[PDB]
C-alpha cells in the first residue's frame, strides 16, 4: 500500500524535474555578458555606536531612515539615533536570552523574542513616559527564530519546531499555522505588496507560502546544507539565499528554478546575513571570517570588502532610501558604512 | 664596539614589543599595556643616555659638552633606572596576587588598574629623582669630579641607594618565596603547567637579582671607604646594569607562543 | 497624571515664602519642570529646573532671590522666594516637559495658585469678532529667524479657555497635539506664522498665544481674544 | 549652532549611559553554569539543599560566591542550533547514569559530539557519574556481565598505582575504574590541551556537591590566569 | 502512517503550475535593474553637501 504511494510520489517528482528543466534555454550568465562593470567601490565607516556590554544578536532599521533598535545578550533592548548618535530608550527584558527583534512600520511598537518561547510586544508612545509591555503571545513549543510585523495588528512568527504562525495581537491567539517543513525553521522574509512570504529551514529547502489561505505554493531545493539567511528582491519576483557552505544562490519565482550562484575558493566559512541594495545591482553578505563582502548581482565578481570588526558579524541592514548600511557583530559594537 | 651593539639591541628589542602589542588584537589586555609602558621607558633610556656614555668612554673621563651640562644626563639616567626597578617590583606583586586567589582577583579587576599603576610608579620615580639636579646646578664645581660627574655628596648617595634598591629587593624576595610555596602546596595536566610556572618564576627572579646587585653594592662600598680598583670596577658595573635593562623585556615576552609567532613573522617581513 | 500646589496668600513686602508643587500619576524623575501670569497680562517665564538637578536657569527679572529644588522620592518640587516687591502679584503654574527626538514638551499644565502682595515676539490682533461656522486665521510675527540649520522651526501655539489653564495645540509649527480635533492647523515660513481654524463651532473661544523655544529665556506673545 | 533641546537630549543620553554602566558592572560578580544530561540521570537531584518551559534556572551560593545554573528541558533531541549562545560560560556540567549498561554507548557518542564541537573549544567540562550504589548492588548481584557488552573488560590491567577507596570489593573498583577510563580516553584522544575534564563519583544521597564545583571553578580560573600572564 | 496521502495530495496540487522561459525573466530583471541606475546612492557616489552623514 505505502510502497505504491512512494512509487507515484517518485514518478511525480521525476515529472516535476523534467517540467522545470524544459524551460531552461539560455542561462543568465550568457545573457549578461555584454554589460559594463560597476567598477570598484570603497566605503569608510562614518559612525560607531557604543554602549552594549555583550554580544549583539539582531537589529532593524526604522521606517523613517533615522532610527534603529538593537538587541543584546545582556538583556537590554535599546533604540538609537543615527545622525546624532544619541540614545532615546533603553528597555530591560525579562529573559536574558534574546535572538530576534523587530520594529513596527507605524513607529510606536517593538517586538522581542528568544529562547523563552514567548513573543513580547512593547508599546513606545504613551503617557507618563515609560515603556510598558502590551502583550505576551505564547503557544509555540520551540525557540522563536524570527518575527515580523505585517500591519499594526498582525505579526508573523517563525519558530524552531518546524512551523510558522500568524497572530492577531488584540485577540492574542493564532489564526493560521503553516506546517510543511521537517527541520528547524531559521529565516523568514516578507514581500512589499504584503501578500506572500518566504521561509527557510535547516533541511536545506526554501518554501513560498501564502498569507491568506495558508497553503504552500512552491518549494526550492538547491543547497547542500542548512540556510541561515534569506532576502527578497525589490522587484518582487526573485530572492536570494545564503547557507553555511559559503555559497549564495539566486532564485526566480516564475521560472521556478535556480538562476545563478555566488561562491569562491578563499572563503570556506558560513554566511550569516544577506541584503539587497535599492536598485538591486549589489548584494551584501556577512561571513564568519570577521568581515563582509559585496557581490555584483549580475556577474558574481567580488567588488569590495568591509573589514572593521574583530569578531563575527551577526546582523546586517540597509536603509529604506539606500543611503547607509549598518552592521553589527559580537564585540558589542555596531557600525554604519556609507 | 660591544657597547655600540648593546645600544642597538636595546632599541630593537623594545620596538618589536610595541609593534606586537598594537598591531595584534589578541594581545590587547591590560597587563600587556603595562608591559608596553615598561618597554617605552626602556626604549627611552637606551635611545638617549647610552650614546653619550659611549662617546665619553671614547674620549676618556672627558666632557666635550659644557661643564654646566651634567645635571640633565645624571637626572635622566637615574629616573629611567628607578622607573624600571619599580615596574619590576609591581609586576612581581601583581603576579603573586593573581596566583594566590584567582576568583577575587578577577572580581577586583576592572581593566583600569593599569593607568593607576603607571601613574603611581612614574610619580614615585620622579619624587626620588628630583633632589639631585637642583642642588647640582647651584654648585656644579663641587659635583664636578674631573669629568666623571661622580656625585660629590656621599650622604645623598647612601640615602638614594638604600631606599631605591634594597626596599624593593626585600619585597621581591618575600613575594617570590610566597608564590613558590603556594604553587608547591597546590601541587602537593595542571601539574606540568605548575612546574613550568615555578621554573619561569625562579629563572626570572634569579636573573634580576644577579643583574643589578653588584653595582648597588659597590656604590656603597666606595662611599663607606685599592680605591682606584673600585673606581675602575664601577665603569664595568654600570654597563652590566645597562645590559640587564636591555635584556629584561625579551625574557618576559619570549615564552608566549603568539608572541613567538608574531616575532617570527616580523623578522620575515 | 495630576499636579497640585500649596502656598500663597497675602504677603508683606520684604518677606519670604515657599511654594510646593506635588505630582501624582506619572514617572516624576524622567521629566523636567518649569510660569506666572499677571492679573491683566500674558504669561511670563520665570525659571527652569532640569531632570536630575543638573541644570538650572532663571530670568533676569527674577535672578538672585529665587531658588528651585526638587525631592524625587517624595515626588515634589519647591520654589523659595525672598525679598518680594509690590509688582510680584500674579498666579503661578507648574509645568512639565520632556526632551528627546520626536517628543512633545509643555504637554501638561497645573491648576495654578494666586499670590497677592532677547527675542521680541509681537501679536497684532487683540479682539476679533467671529461668526459661528466660519473659518478664521491668526498671525504671529517674529524679530529674528526661528528656522534652525537642521530645518526645524521652534514655535508653539497655546489655547486658554475662560477660567481654565492653557493646553497645548500645535508644537513645532506643523504637528498636532494629542486629543486635539483635526480642524486646527498651522502653517507659515520664516518669521511668519499662522493658525487656521476651519468649521469653527462653540467651546473653542478663548485666548491664543504663540511662543518661541529657540533659546532661553522663553518669551510669549501678547495674546488674542475671540468674541462673538 | 545647537538648540536647547539637543543639549537636553545629550543630558538624557549621558544619564542613560551612566545607568547602563552601573547595571552592567553589578552583573559580573556571579558565575554561570550550563547543566545538561541525556536522560534517566537525575540531573535535577545534583544540588538539592540550596535552591518558562523553555528555560529553567537554579541559583545557589557558596562562600559568598553566587552560581547561576541553567537547565533546558523544552528543546528537541537535536541541540546544534541553540548551543552557540553558551560559549562564554565558566564550565559545562555533564551527568550520566552508570547503573544501566544498555545506554552507555549513546552516552559516549553524546560526549564525543559535545567534546569535539566547534564553538566549545575553550570551555572545560565537569563530569559526574551518578547512581553508584545501584552499580554496586548490580555488580554484587552477579547477573549482568560486562564482557557481553565491552569485550576489553575480560582482559584488564590492575590499577595498583591508583589508590582505591579504603575498604572495598576489588571487583567494584575494577569495574568503576574501567568505566571512568572509558570516558577519560575519549577526553584525551584529541590531546589538544586547551580544555580538560574533571571526573567525579556521586551517590544518590550526598549532602555536599557545591564544594566540588567550587574547588574546580577555582582551578579553571587559576589555569586561565596562569595562561594569560605568559607563565605557560 | 497516513501522512503519505497528505504528502501526495500536496505534491499533486503543486504539480500543475504555469511557468515561463528563462530568457524573458532575465530580460525583465535587467530592465528593472537598469531603470533605477541613477536612484542608487550606494551604486553612485554622493557629494558631501547632500550626504547627511
Ligand atoms: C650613575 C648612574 C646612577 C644610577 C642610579 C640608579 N638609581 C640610583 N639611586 C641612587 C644613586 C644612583 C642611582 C644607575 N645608572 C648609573
Amino acid at each position: 500500500e505505502l510502497d505504491q504511494l512512494r512509487q507515484e510520489a517518485e514518478q511525480l517528482k521525476n515529472q516535476i524535474r523534467d517540467a522545470r528543466k524544459a524551460c531552461a534555454d539560455a542561462t543568465l550568465s550568457q545573457i549578461t555578458n555584454n554589460i559594463d562593470p560597476v567598477g570598484r567601490i570603497q566605503m569608510r565607516t562614518r559612525r560607531t555606536l557604543r554602549g552594549h556590554l555583550a554580544k549583539i544578536y539582531a537589529m532593524h532599521w526604522g521606517t523613517d531612515s533615522r532610527l534603529l533598535v538593537s538587541a543584546s545578550q545582556d538583556g537590554k533592548l535599546i533604540i538609537w539615533d543615527s545622525y546624532t548618535t544619541n540614545k532615546v530608550h533603553a528597555i530591560p527584558l525579562r529573559s536574558s536570552w534574546v535572538m530576534t527583534c523587530a520594529y513596527a512600520p507605524s513607529g510606536n511598537y517593538v517586538a522581542c523574542g528568544g529562547l523563552d518561547n514567548i513573543c513580547s510586544i512593547y508599546n513606545l508612545k504613551t503617557r507618563e513616559g515609560n515603556v510598558r509591555v502590551s502583550r505576551e503571545l505564547a503557544g509555540h513549543t520551540g525557540y522563536l527564530s524570527c518575527c515580523r510585523f505585517l500591519d499594526d495588528n498582525q505579526i508573523v512568527t517563525s519558530s524552531g519546531d518546524t512551523t510558522c504562525a500568524l497572530w492577531d495581537i488584540e485577540t492574542g491567539q493564532q489564526t493560521t499555522t503553516f506546517t510543511g517543513h521537517t527541520g528547524d525553521v531559521m529565516s523568514l522574509s516578507l514581500a512589499p505588496d504584503t501578500r506572500l512570504f518566504v521561509s527557510g529551514a535547516c533541511d536545506a529547502s526554501a518554501k513560498l507560502w501564502d498569507v491568506r489561505e495558508g497553503m504552500c505554493r512552491q518549494t526550492f531545493t538547491g543547497h547542500e546544507s542548512d540556510i541561515n539567511a534569506i532576502c527578497f528582491f525589490p522587484n518582487g519576483n526573485a530572492f536570494a539565499t545564503g547557507s553555511d557552505d559559503a555559497t549564495c544562490r539566486l532564485f526566480d519565482l516564475r521560472a521556478d528554478q535556480e538562476l545563478m550562484t555566488y561562491s569562491h575558493d578563499n572563503i570556506i566559512c558560513g554566511i550569516t546575513s544577506v541584503s539587497f541594495s535599492k536598485s538591486g545591482r549589489l548584494l551584501l553578505a556577512g561571513y564568519d571570517d570577521f568581515n563582509c563582502n559585496v557581490w555584483d548581482a549580475l556577474k558574481a565578481d567580488r567588488a569590495g570588502v568591509l573589514a572593521g570588526h574583530d569578531n563575527r558579524v551577526s546582523c546586517l541592514g540597509v536603509t529604506d532610501d539606500g543611503m547607509a548600511v549598518a552592521t553589527g557583530s559580537w564585540d558589542s559594537f555596531l557600525k554604519i558604512w556609507n | 664596539l660591544l657597547t655600540a651593539v648593546v645600544i642597538i639591541l636595546t632599541i630593537a628589542g623594545n620596538i618589536l614589543v610595541i609593534m606586537a602589542v598594537s598591531l595584534e588584537k589578541k594581545l590587547q589586555n591590560a597587563t600587556n599595556y603595562f608591559l608596553m609602558s615598561l618597554a617605552i621607558a626602556d626604549m627611552l633610556l637606551g635611545f638617549l643616555v647610552m650614546p653619550v656614555s659611549m662617546l665619553t668612554i671614547l674620549y676618556g673621563y672627558r666632557w666635550p659638552l659644557p661643564s654646566k651640562l651634567c645635571a640633565v644626563w645624571i637626572y635622566l639616567d637615574v629616573l629611567f633606572s628607578t622607573a624600571s626597578i619599580m615596574h619590576l617590583c609591581a609586576i612581581s606583586l601583581d603576579r603573586y596576587v593573581a596566583i594566590q586567589n584567582p576568583i577575587h582577583h578577577s572580581r577586583f579587576n576592572s581593566r583600569t588598574k593599569a593607568f593607576l599603576k603607571i601613574i603611581a610608579v612614574w610619580t614615585i620615580s620622579v619624587g626620588i629623582s628630583m633632589p639631585i639636579p637642583v642642588f647640582g646646578l647651584q654648585d656644579d664645581s663641587k659635583v664636578f669630579k674631573e669629568g666623571s660627574c661622580l656625585l660629590a655628596d656621599d650622604n645623598f648617595v647612601l640615602i638614594g641607594s638604600f631606599v631605591s634598591f634594597f626596599i624593593p629587593l626585600t619585597i621581591m624576595v618575600i613575594t617570590y618565596f610566597l608564590t613558590i610555596k603556594s604553587l608547591q602546596k597546590e601541587a602537593t595536566q595542571s601539574i606540568s603547567n605548575e612546574q613550568k610556572a615555578c621554573k619561569v618564576l625562579g629563572i626570572v627572579f634569579f636573573l634580576f637579582v644577579v643583574m643589578w646587585c653588584p653595582f648597588f653594592i659597590t656604590n656603597i662600598m666606595a662611599v663607606i671607604c685599592n680605591e682606584d680598583v673600585i673606581g675602575a670596577l664601577l665603569n664595568v658595573f654600570v654597563w652590566i646594569g645597562y645590559l640587564s635593562s636591555a635584556v629584561n623585556p625579551l625574557v618576559y615576552t619570549l615564552f608566549n607562543k603568539t608572541y613567538r609567532s608574531a616575532f617570527s613573522r616580523y623578522i620575515q617581513c | 497624571v495630576q499636579l497640585v500646589e500649596s502656598g500663597g496668600g497675602l504677603v508683606q513686602p520684604g518677606g519670604s515664602r515657599k511654594l510646593s508643587c506635588s505630582a501624582s500619576g506619572f514617572a516624576f524623575s524622567s521629566f523636567g519642570m518649569h510660569v506666572r501670569q499677571a492679573p491683566e497680562k500674558g504669561l511670563e517665564w520665570v525659571a527652569y529646573i532640569s531632570s536630575g538637578s543638573g541644570t538650572i536657569y532663571y530670568a533676569d527679572t527674577v535672578k538672585g532671590r529665587f531658588t528651585i529644588s526638587r525631592d524625587d522620592p517624595k515626588n515634589t518640587l519647591f520654589l523659595q522666594m525672598t525679598s518680594l516687591r509690590s509688582e510680584d502679584t500674579a498666579m503661578y503654574y507648574c509645568v512639565r516637559s520632556i526632551y528627546y527626538y520626536g517628543s512633545s514638551p509643555f504637554d501638561f499644565w497645573g491648576q495654578g495658585t494666586t499670590l497677592t502682595v532677547d527675542i521680541v515676539m509681537t501679536q497684532a490682533t487683540s479682539s476679533v469678532p467671529v461668526t459661528p461656522g466660519e473659518s478664521v486665521s491668526i498671525s504671529c510675527r517674529s524679530s529674528k529667524s526661528l528656522l534652525h540649520s537642521n530645518g526645524n522651526t521652534y514655535l508653539y501655539w497655546f489655547l486658554q479657555r475662560p477660567g481654565q489653564s492653557p493646553q497645548l495645540l500645535i508644537y513645532r509649527m506643523s504637528n498636532l497635539a494629542s486629543g486635539v480635533p483635526d480642524r486646527f492647523s498651522g502653517s507659515g515660513s520664516g518669521t511668519a506664522f499662522t493658525l487656521t481654524i476651519s468649521r469653527l463651532e462653540a467651546e473653542d473661544v478663548g485666548v491664543y498665544y504663540c511662543m518661541q523655544h529657540l533659546e532661553y529665556p522663553l518669551t510669549f506673545g501678547a495674546g488674542t481674544k475671540l468674541e462673538l | 549652532t545647537v538648540s536647547a533641546e539637543d543639549k537636553a537630549a545629550a543630558e538624557r543620553s549621558k544619564m542613560i549611559d551612566k545607568n547602563l554602566r552601573e547595571d552592567g558592572e553589578k552583573a559580573r560578580r556571579t558565575l554561570r553554569l550550563l547543566l545538561l544530561g541525556a536522560d534517566n540521570s537525575g540531573k535535577s537531584t545534583i544540588v538539592k539543599q540550596m535552591r518558562t518551559s523553555g528555560i529553567f534556572e537554579t541559583k545557589f551560593q557558596v562562600d559568598k560566591v553566587n552560581f547561576h545554573m541553567f537547565d533546558v528541558g523544552g528543546q528537541r533531541d537535536e541541540r546544534r542550533k541553540w548551543i552557540q549562545c553558551f560559549n562564554d560560560v565558566t564550565a559545562i556540567i555533564f551527568v550520566v547514569d552508570s547503573s544501566d549498561y544498555n545506554r552507555l554507548q549513546e552516552a559516549l557518542n553524546d560526549f564525543k559530539s559535545i567534546w569535539n564541537n566547534r564553538w566549545l573549544r575553550t570551555i572545560s567540562v565537569i563530569l559526574f557519574l551518578n547512581k553508584q550504589d545501584l552499580l554496586a548492588e548490580k555488580v554484587l548481584a552477579g547477573k549482568s556481565k560486562i564482557e557481553d557488552y565491552f569485550p576489553e573488560f575480560a582482559r584488564y590491567t590492575t590499577p595498583e598505582d591508583a589508590t582505591p577507596e579504603p575498604g572495598e570489593d576489588p571487583r567494584v573498583t575494577r569495574a568503576k575504574y574501567f568505566i571512568r577510563k572509558e570516558f577519560v580516553d575519549i577526553s584525551t584522544a584529541s590531546g589538544d590541551g586547551r580544555h580538560i575534564c574533571y571526573p567525579h563519583f556521586t551517590c544518590a544521597v550526598d549532602t555536599e556537591n557545591a564544594r566540588r564545583i567550587f574547588n574546580d571553578c577555582k582551578d579553571i580560573i587559576l589555569q586561565m590566569n596562569l595562561r594569560e600572564y605568559n607563565l605557560v | 502512517i497516513a501522512q503519505a496521502r497528505k504528502l501526495v495530495e500536496q505534491l499533486k496540487m503543486e504539480a500543475n503550475i504555469d511557468r515561463i522561459k528563462v530568457s524573458k525573466a532575465a530580460a525583465d530583471l535587467m530592465a528593472y535593474c537598469e531603470a533605477h541606475a541613477k536612484e542608487d546612492p550606494l551604486l553612485t557616489p554622493v557629494p558631501a553637501s547632500e550626504n547627511p552623514f
